[PDB]
């Protein structure tokens, strides 16, 4: 994670805005979509479009994500609590990361059309790698 | 396999897309976001910074092809194996390109499809055209099987 | 995509596999370097340590089982896609297994042979049953394709 | 990784002792015949069997092995010129680097059977995985 990088990131999910917890959702949606087999994790889930207890887990992925984006340098002290819960509590597939991280840079390209740059697409892919091999380095 | 509606909207959102840049720019994104595929590409000149890679003329015209590719598979979707019989050969007996490239390549494209469609991409398109880029990978690697 | 070489040699090496510890090594060690699989034996008991997992006498009934797949697929090796299309079944549109597992086990099996043969493990029969596995989990995979 | 993790890949590494070398080309040998498509990265070398280019590399590969055990704790600066190598000057294929770890690790199970217990193979595999992330981390 080079500075550019983390400048390309910072600026990215900074024009992103409020719409934080819109975005997650609307990426958890699309997850849920292209890849069914994700949806096994969420068995007591209302998963249908516009459900309640999705916007509500988007919001808590869009808000771990911004604190992941204020903490670059200290994501392994930040996604403590995070990185435990999901190698150990959930036992996630490691391949569901990299699902759910493409699912999410669908949605910032079909968002922000302007600021999806190849330089900006490639510095947030590597931000959302970094974020998933902490959340599964507990493996 | 795609329902007849899933296709209905694929071939729709299809006739959209721009036959002479979208394939350039998701090769170039490719070069860009997975440096290691640049391997490949080294008859293809200045490669160095994403500008370079998004303005060579090479990378251009090899993603052209790369998309007339792909709509050949669009235009063949039950026959997938058999569209990309002599391209899976060339891939990988003569190139030794690892299978998972071609999904990279796919994800990539449905990013660059989702950055020019907008709001228009839906979560619904966005599943159909995921299958069929998984399909077209899946032709793609069959001569690794 | 075996020679008449690899098939003897993998015939004479599996001839001297014990049947009633091999499958249980492979899935306990698959399961202890690889701990999200665990989650598709929670009604196995207590796999918190490596040698609870080892000392399971599900886990190793269950390896017992997943062993005499692997014989079956080794007794026809030119129909492996057919042999394993209730298995596949099984793994795919029921446990909603992804198939790197497959090849994780795979490799996991390789390595058993390895510890277990020493010498008699060369190079060449590692990459026979290389192909061997690489085949078994391309065909247990088969309703994801 | 663990404590338990370091001791564990410390005593396997100590008792493979003077046949690291011989440990390492025996593991490039069966990459080569395993994973034929491994064997594009050295077009200029001579890859037969009991081949002396094929030895020296894997005494190379070996000491690098020895190396990152002895700097556990400082292994992506210990790594930093190899990872500079691998990444932007032979621009491997991650993927080899799996490909590379198991013919390591069965390489070891064939060589050393008392100490192969399960526990020490979580180790090792931890250890060359982390190994191969340290030498992919510099694209
Ligand atoms: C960038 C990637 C991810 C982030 C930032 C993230 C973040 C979060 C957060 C903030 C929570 C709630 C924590 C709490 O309530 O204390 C959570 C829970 C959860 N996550 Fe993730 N997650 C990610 C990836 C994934 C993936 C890929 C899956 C599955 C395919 C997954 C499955 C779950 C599940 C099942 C829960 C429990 C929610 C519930 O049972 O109510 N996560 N995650
Ligand atoms: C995923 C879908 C892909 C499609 C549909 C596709 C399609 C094509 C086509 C149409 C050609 C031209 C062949 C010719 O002119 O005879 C070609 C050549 C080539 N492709 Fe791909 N490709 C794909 C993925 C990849 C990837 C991921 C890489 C590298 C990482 C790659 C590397 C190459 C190379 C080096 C050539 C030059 C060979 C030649 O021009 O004959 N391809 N591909
Ligand atoms: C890679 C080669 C594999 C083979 C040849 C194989 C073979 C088998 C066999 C023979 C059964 C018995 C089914 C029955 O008794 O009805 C089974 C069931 C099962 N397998 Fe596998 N297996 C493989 C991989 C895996 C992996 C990697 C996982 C998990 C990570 C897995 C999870 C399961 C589970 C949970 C069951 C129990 C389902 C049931 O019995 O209804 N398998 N498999
Ligand atoms: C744990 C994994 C690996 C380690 C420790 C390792 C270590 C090394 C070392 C020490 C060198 C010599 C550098 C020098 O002499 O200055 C080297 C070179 C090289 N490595 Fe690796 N390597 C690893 C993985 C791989 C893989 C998986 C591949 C390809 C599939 C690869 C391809 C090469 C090539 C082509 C060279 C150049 C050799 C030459 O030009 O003489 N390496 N590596």
């Amino acid at each position: 994670l080079s500075p550019a990088d983390k400048t390309n990131v910072k600026a990215a999910w900074g024009k992103v805005g409020a719409h934080a917890g819109e975005y997650g959702a609307e990426a958890l949606e699309r997850m849920f979509l292209s890849f069914p087999t994700t949806k096994t994790y969420f068995p007591h889930f209302d998963l249908s479009h516009g459900s309640a207890q999705v916007k509500g887990h988007g919001k808590k992925v869009a808000d771990a994500l911004t604190n992941a984006v204020a903490h670059v340098d200290d994501m392994p002290n930040a996604l403590s609590a995070l990185s435990d819960l999901h190698a150990h509590k959930l036992r996630v597939d490691p391949v569901n990361f990299k699902l759910l991280s493409h699912c999410l840079l669908v949605t910032l390209a079909a968002h922000l059309p302007a600021e999806f740059t190849p330089a900006v697409h490639a510095s947030l892919d590597k931000f959302l790698a970094s974020v998933s091999t902490v959340l599964t380095s507990k493996y | 396999h795609l329902t007849p509606e899933e296709k209905s909207a694929v071939t729709a959102l299809w006739g959209k897309v721009n036959v002479d840049e979208v394939g350039g720019e998701a090769l170039g994104r490719l070069l860009v976001v997975y440096p290691w595929t640049q391997r490949f590409f080294e008859s293809f000149g200045d490669l160095s910074t994403p500008d370079a890679v998004m303005g060579n003329p090479k990378v251009k015209a090899h993603g052209k092809k790369v998309l007339g590719a792909f709509s050949d598979g669009l235009a063949h979707l039950d026959n997938l194996k058999g569209t990309f019989a002599t391209l899976s050969e060339l891939h990988c007996d003569k190139l030794h390109v690892d299978p998972e490239n071609f999904r990279l390549l796919g994800n990539v494209l449905v990013c660059v499809l989702a950055h020019h469609f907008g709001k228009e991409f839906t979560p619904p398109v966005q599943a159909a055209y995921q299958k069929v880029v998984a399909g077209v990978a899946n032709a793609l690697a069959h001569k690794y099987h």
